[PDB]
């Protein structure tokens, strides 16, 4: 008998070729959540800030009335 | 090895890639591209085997 190594009866296919998912959410959409993300911080900013300088002027207050 | 196959090579099938510029980064996608190549011709290699003789 031939007791040799053979193809088994033929073997299936190998990807053979580049393959890219591409994906990623192309610069429209993802150009528009990174301008609306940086709207939010600047109201946000803007309402914090309010806020404080309201704090500042109690501040400002209290050293009006203790200075005498 | 497309031009003299010295060897079984033609009974093989291929397609050898080819740089379009001179700048190297065809030269490197030239390499890669011949290694996708060199995985096809193993493929076909396993396919076709005969069992003849040392």
């Amino acid at each position: 008998v031939k007791q040799d190594m053979p193809p088994v009866g033929g073997y299936g296919p190998i990807d053979y070729k580049r393959n890219l998912p591409r994906r990623g959410l192309s610069g429209y959409s993802m150009f528009a959540v990174g301008i609306g993300a940086l709207l939010f911080g600047y109201w946000s900013m803007m309402r914090w800030n309010r806020e404080r300088r309201r704090l500042q002027i109690e501040d400002f207050e209290a050293r009006i009335a203790l200075m005498p | 090895r497309k031009t003299q196959p010295y060897d079984v090579y033609d009974q093989v099938e291929f397609d050898v890639p080819i740089g379009s510029r001179g700048d190297c980064y065809d030269r490197y996608l030239c390499r890669v591209e011949e290694m996708r190549q060199s995985i096809r011709i193993i493929s076909q290699c396993l396919n076709k085997m005969p069992p003849g003789e040392i």
